[PDB]
C-alpha cells in the first residue's frame, strides 16, 4: 500500500558514518548479494547528491548475508519511533519457562519505504585499494536493521499474529526488530511442536522464517556472592577474604570485619595459619548470609540506559553484570563455552555480547552499552567473523583492567 | 557537455549568496571580459539580467606572470550555503597494492570541471558582475552552466559523471582496468603492446564524444610515474627521492617537515627511526621556536642518513602468492615491520611505536594490529606472521591477560631479539619465605616523603625521600623490600596503584624507579605479591602504616 511518512527529530540530520575496510571475500559476497536485492528493487544506485552513509558488513551457514549497521539511523529517528510508533514491552516474557527466537526479518522486503526518508538509508560497497570510488545504494523497502521498520510492520504484524493468539492464550509472543520471542510456560517438547505451528501459520500467510535457539529464562536471577570455603584460614586466605568483604561493603552494607581484624593482630608471615576466633566466626557466618540475600533499592529504571560489564576470567569463563547505576546490578550472570578446538578469545567474547543482549531483550525490551574488555581496533577487525545476530548494540572499551577479577568468579 | 545533471540543493532554510563586487583595477577589468566571452562562446556560462538578485566576488592574476591572465572567483560564500554531497575517497592507492600489467597509460582529462554541466534549477545560484569602470553603465552579468572551479560539488559530481561515462566502455572491455583519481585515469592491461595502444585510442574517442578532452599518444607520461610523492616503475615502486636538510639550527616547524619525510620514507626503506626526533616536539610550542638538538636525535638522524644512502625499491601484488609480514623489536618500543611474497622483494614495509609503559608482547599484539588493519586496506586480506616469540611464550600470557587478544596464523622465528616474559609472581605465597609488609607515603606540599617494611622476622626499615609522589613513594616500599630480601620473598602492599604496575608485568617503564624494580624481579627466583585493605587494622599492614 501506501507508506508510513517518517519525520527525523528536527535539527538532527542524517547518518554519516565511514565505512570500514572488508575483505575481498566479503567486499564480493557483498557485490553478489546487493546485485540480487537492486534486481528486485529493494535498493537502488544513488548519486553524489545524497551524502548520507551507514556501514555494512558481510556474515553468515555456508550462506553469506548482509548486515547494515544502523545504529545511528536509529538514534537519530527510532527514538522518534519508539515514541510515535512504540512496540510495548510485555513483562511476562521473561518468566516464561522456555523462550524461542524466530526470525521474521524477511517480511519488511513487501512494504515500500516512504520517499522522502530512502536518501538517509544509504550505504556503500567499499573498494579494496581506494582503487575506485564505491558502490552506493539506498533502500527502497523497510531495511533489516533499521528500528523504524518492525515499527511500520506492527499493525501487518498483529493482525497476522491473532488467529495464533487466539488459539493460544497463553503463549506470549514479543516482535524486537527482525525477530519474534514466544515463550511459553509449556513443556519443551510441546514448546518444540508449538514452535513449528506458528511457523506454519505464519508460513502460509506468506512470512518465511529460515529456520529448519532456546532460553529458559526462570532461572535468570542476580547470582550471590561467593565466599571462599575453607578447612584452615592462613594469614592470605584471611587477607584476601578480608579485601573480597571489603569490597562487597560498596553493594551490601551491612558487613562487618573488626572482628576478623583481630585474628591477624601481629605481623604473622604469608603462610602462617591462623585459627578463627570466635568474635570473628561471628562474622564468617553473620557476613556469610547478608551477602546471599538481595540488595535494596535495586530497580530497573526505563528512562535510563542499561550498562553490561563483562571480565574475562580464564578458560573459557568469563562474568558479566548489567547495570544502570555503579553496584546496583540488575543482573548478573556467567557464560562458558565447550570447544577445544574450536573457540577462542574473542569468538568467546562475542558469543557472550549475544548470549547477554538476547537475555537483556527478554527481560527488558532493549540492549544494554557494553564496556568490552578488549583492544578498540581488535574488536573493530574481527567482531563480524562470530556475529550471528541482526542487531548490533552500542559498544565501548575498558581501558583499566580490574583488580576485583576474582570477586566475581 | 550531453551528460545529464545532478540535482542539486541548497543546505535546508537557506539562500544564495549576494556580495559586494568590490571594484578591480581595470587592466584587469580588461583581461576579465577578453576571458570570459571566450567561455561565454564555449557555452561555459551565459550572461544574465536583473531578475536574478545573487552575486559573488571575482579577481584577476596571471600565470605566474605568464602571456595569458586568470580567472577566480571567491565562492567561500557559496560553498557555506549549498548542501553536502557524498564524500569524495579518503586516501589513495598504495603501489604495494597494484597487480602487475604489462602496460599503464595516464589519461589526464583538460578542462574537467567545466566539460560537465551543472544542474538548471541551481544554476541561477552562481551569478556574478564585472565591474562598470565607476558606474558609467551597468554590470555584466553572468552564470556557469558547468562545475565552477572549486565548488563544494564540483569533485563529487566529476567523480560520477566519470564513472557513469565509463561504464559504456568498461562493457565492451571487460579485460582493461581503469582507475579514476580526480582529474586523471590510470589504465592498464595484459593486452600485447599493439593492442593496448589501440584500446587507449578507443576510450579517447569514447571519452572525446562525451567531451573530455586528452592527450594524444605524443603527450603522455611513460615510466617511470612520478606520481603522488610516488615512483611508479614498470616492475617496481619506491618513493620519490628524499631530501634531508644541512642545519645548524632547527624550528619547531622544520622539525615537523623533517620527521614527515622520515614517516613517508618508512615505507619501504626498513630501519627508519623517529623516537628521538619526534621526543623533541613533545614540548608543542609555536612552529618557529628554535629548539636544540638533542645526543640521541643526532645519532638517528646518522643512521637515518645512513639507510637513506642507497635506494631500495618495493614489489608490486601477485594475488597467486602469500602474502607474509614479519616483525622485529627495535628497542624503545619502537617496531618495524616487512610485508612481502618473495624474501628478497618487500611489498613494503613500516614502524610502530607504543606512546605512553606496557611490555613487549602487548606491544606485539598492538603491531599485530596496526599490520592486519593495513593489510586488509591495501590486499583484502590479512597476512600470515613470523613472530619473534615462542607458542608457548604467548600461550602463556593471553591465558593469562585480562583483556582478549587474536592471535591469527604465526609462527615462531627464531631471530633475536625474541620476545619473552623476564618474570611471573607467584599465584600463591610462597613458604619458606620472609614475609614483607612495605608502606609509604610522601606530602602533597613538600614533596618530602618515606619508604619502609617490617616482615614477620621483626625486621624493619624506613628510608626519608625528598621530591617524590604519594605514588612515587609507594613503588619505593616495594623497591626496598626486593633489595633487601632473599631470592623467594612476599610482600604486602595497601597501594593498589604499585600492585597494578607489577601485575602488569612490564619490561621497560618511562620512569627510572621502575626499572630498577624490574631489575630485582628478574635477579628473585620466587616472588608473591599481595594486596590487602590499606590502614583498615587487618595486622600487619595496620603497624607498617605506622612507620611512614
Ligand atoms: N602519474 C602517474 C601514474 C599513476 C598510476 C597510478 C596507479 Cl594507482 C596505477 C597506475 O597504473 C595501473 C593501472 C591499473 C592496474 O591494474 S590493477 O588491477 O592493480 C595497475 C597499474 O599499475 C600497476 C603497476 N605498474 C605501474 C606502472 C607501470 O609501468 N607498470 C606497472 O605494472 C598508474
Amino acid at each position: 500500500i501506501e507508506t508510513v511518512p517518517v519525520k527525523l527529530k528536527p535539527g538532527m540530520d542524517g547518518p554519516k558514518v565511514k565505512q570500514w575496510p572488508l575483505t575481498e571475500e566479503k567486499i564480493k559476497a557483498l557485490v553478489e548479494i546487493c546485485t540480487e536485492m537492486e534486481k528486485e528493487g529493494k535498493i537502488s544506485k544513488i548519486g553524489p547528491e545524497n551524502p548520507y552513509n551507514t556501514p555494512v558488513f558481510a556474515i553468515k551457514s555456508t550462506k553469506w548475508r548482509k548486515l547494515v549497521d544502523f545504529r545511528e539511523l536509529n538514534k537519530r529517528t527510532q527514538d522518534f519511533w519508539e515514541v510515535q510508533l512504540g512496540i510495548p514491552h510485555p513483562a511476562g516474557l521473561k518468566k516464561k519457562k522456555s523462550v524461542t527466537v524466530l526470525d521474521v526479518g524477511d517480511a519488511y522486503f513487501s512494504v515500500p519505504l516512504d520517499e522522502d526518508f530512502r536518501k538517509y538509508t544509504a550505504f556503500t560497497i567499499p573498494s579494496i585499494n581506494n582503487e575506485t570510488p564505491g558502490i552506493r545504494y539506498q533502500y527502497n523497502v523497510l531495511p533489516q536493521g533499521w528500528k523504524g521498520s518492525p515499527a511500520i510492520f506492527q499493525s501487518s504484524m498483529t493482525k497476522i499474529l491473532e488467529p495464533f493468539k487466539k488459539q493460544n492464550p497463553d503463549i506470549v509472543i514479543y516482535q524486537y526488530m527482525d525477530d519474534l520471542y514466544v515463550g511459553s510456560d509449556l513443556e519443551i517438547g510441546q514448546h518444540r511442536t508449538k514452535i513449528e505451528e506458528l511457523r506454519q501459520h505464519l508460513l502460509r500467510w506468506g512470512l518465511t522464517t529460515p529456520d529448519k535457539y532456546e532460553l529458559h529464562p526462570d532461572k535468570w536471577t542476580v547470582q550471590p556472592i561467593v565466599l571462599p570455603e575453607k578447612d584452615s584460614w592462613t594469614v592470605n586466605d584471611i587477607q584476601k577474604l578480608v579485601g573480597k568483604l571489603n569490597w562487597a561493603s560498596q553493594i551490601y552494607p551491612g558487613i562487618k570485619v573488626r572482628q576478623l581484624s583481630k585474628l591477624l593482630r601481629g605481623t604473622k608471615a604469608l603462610t602462617e595459619v591462623i585459627p578463627l576466633t570466635e568474635e570473628a566466626e561471628l562474622e564468617l557466618a553473620e557476613n556469610r548470609e547478608i551477602l546471599k540475600e538481595p540488595v535494596h533499592g535495586v530497580y530497573y529504571d526505563p528512562s535510563k540506559d542499561l550498562i553490561a560489564e563483562i571480565q574475562k576470567q580464564g578458560q573459557g569463563q568469563w562474568t558479566y553484570q548489567i547495570y544502570q547505576e555503579p553496584f546496583k546490578n540488575l543482573k548478573t550472570g556467567k557464560y562458558a563455552r565447550m570447544r577445544g578446538a574450536h573457540t577462542n578469545d574473542v569468538k568467546q567474547l562475542t558469543e557472550a555480547v549475544q548470549k547477554i543482549t538476547t537475555e537483556s531483550i527478554v527481560i527488558w525490551g532493549k540492549t544494554p552499552k557494553f564496556k568490552l574488555p578488549i583492544q578498540k581496533e581488535t574488536w573493530e577487525t574481527w567482531w563480524t567473523e562470530y556475529w550471528q545476530a541482526t542487531w548490533i548494540p552500542e559498544w565501548e572499551f575498558v581501558n583499566t583492567p580490574p583488580l576485583v577479577k576474582l570477586w566475581y568468579q | 557537455s550531453p551528460i545529464e545533471t545532478v540535482p542539486v540543493k541548497l543546505k535546508p532554510g537557506m539562500d544564495g549568496p549576494k556580495v559586494k563586487q568590490w571594484p578591480l583595477t581595470e587592466e584587469k577589468i580588461k583581461a576579465l571580459v577578453e576571458i570570459c566571452t571566450e567561455m561565454e562562446k564555449e557555452g561555459k556560462i551565459s550572461k544574465i539580467g536583473p531578475e536574478n538578485p545573487y552575486n559573488t566576488p571575482v579577481f584577476a592574476i596571471k600565470k605566474k606572470d605568464s602571456t595569458k591572465w586568470r580567472k577566480l572567483v571567491d565562492f567561500r560564500e557559496l560553498n557555506k550555503r549549498t548542501q553536502d554531497f557524498w564524500e569524495v575517497q579518503l586516501g589513495i592507492p598504495h603501489p604495494a597494492g597494484l597487480k602487475k600489467k604489462k602496460s599503464v597509460t595516464v589519461l589526464d582529462v583538460g578542462d574537467a570541471y567545466f566539460s560537465v554541466p551543472l544542474d538548471e534549477d541551481f544554476r541561477k545560484y552562481t551569478a556574478f558582475t564585472i565591474p562598470s569602470i565607476n558606474n558609467e553603465t551597468p554590470g555584466i552579468r553572468y552564470q556557469y552552466n558547468v562545475l565552477p572551479q572549486g565548488w563544494k560539488g564540483s569533485p563529487a559530481i566529476f567523480q560520477s559523471s566519470m564513472t557513469k561515462i565509463l561504464e559504456p566502455f568498461a562493457a565492451q572491455n571487460p579485460d582493461i582496468v581503469i582507475y579514476q583519481y580526480m582529474d586523471d585515469l590510470y589504465v592498464g592491461s595484459d593486452l600485447e603492446i599493439g593492442q593496448h595502444r589501440t584500446k587507449i585510442e578507443e576510450l579517447r574517442q569514447h571519452l572525446l564524444r562525451w567531451g573530455l578532452t586528452t592527450p594524444d599518444k605524443k603527450h603522455q607520461k611513460e615510466p617511470p610515474f612520478l606520481w603522488m610523492g610516488y615512483e611508479l616503475h614498470p616492475d617496481k615502486w619506491t618513493v620519490q627521492p628524499i631530501v634531508l636538510p644541512e642545519k645548524d639550527s632547527w624550528t619547531v616547524n622544520d622539525i615537523q617537515k623533517l620527521v614527515g619525510k622520515l614517516n613517508w620514507a618508512s615505507q619501504i626503506y626498513p630501519g627508519i627511526k623517529v623516537r628521538q626526533l619526534s621526543k623533541l616536539l613533545r614540548g608543542t610550542k609555536a612552529l618557529t621556536e628554535v629548539i636544540p638538538l638533542t645526543e640521541e636525535a643526532e645519532l638517528e638522524l646518522a643512521e637515518n642518513r645512513e639507510i637513506l644512502k642507497e635506494p631500495v625499491h618495493g614489489v608490486y601484488y601477485d594475488p597467486s602468492k602469500d602474502l607474509i609480514a614479519e616483525i622485529q623489536k627495535q628497542g624503545q618500543g619502537q617496531w618495524t615491520y616487512q610485508i612481502y611474497q618473495e624474501p628478497f622483494k618487500n611489498l613494503k614495509t613500516g614502524k610502530y611505536a607504543r606512546m605512553r609503559h606496557t611490555n613487549d608482547v602487548k606491544q606485539l599484539t598492538e603491531a599485530v594490529q596496526k599490520i592486519t588493519t593495513e593489510s586488509i586496506v591495501i590486499w583484502g586480506k590479512t597476512p600470515k606472521f613470523k613472530l619473534p616469540i615462542q607458542k608457548e611464550t604467548w600461550e602463556t600470557w593471553w591465558t593469562e591477560y585480562w583483556q582478549a587478544t587474536w592471535i591469527p596464523e604465526w609462527e615462531f622465528v627464531n631471530t633475536p631479539p625474541l620476545v619473552k616474559l623476564w618474570y611471573q609472581l607467584e599465584k600463591e605465597p610462597i613458604v619458606g619465605a620472609e614475609t614483607f609488609y612495605v608502606d609509604g607515603a610522601a606530602n602533597r606540599e613538600t614533596k618530602l616523603g618515606k619508604a619502609g617494611y617490617v616482615t614477620n622476622k621483626g625486621r624493619q626499615k624506613v628510608v626519608p625521600l625528598t621530591n617524590t609522589t604519594n605514588q612515587k613513594t609507594e613503588l619505593q616500599a616495594i623497591y626496598l623490600a626486593l633489595q633487601d630480601s632473599g631470592l623467594e620473598v612476599n610482600i604486602v602492599t595497601d597501594s593498589q596503584y604499585a600492585l597494578g604496575i607489577i601485575q602488569a608485568q612490564p619490561d621497560k617503564s618511562e620512569s627510572e624507579l621502575v626499572n630498577q624494580i624490574i631489575e630485582q624481579l628478574i635477579k628473585k627466583e620466587k616472588v608473591y605479591l599481595a594486596w590487602v585493605p590499606a590502614h583498615k587494622g587487618i595486622g600487619g599492614n595496620e603497624q607498617v602504616d605506622k612507620l611512614v
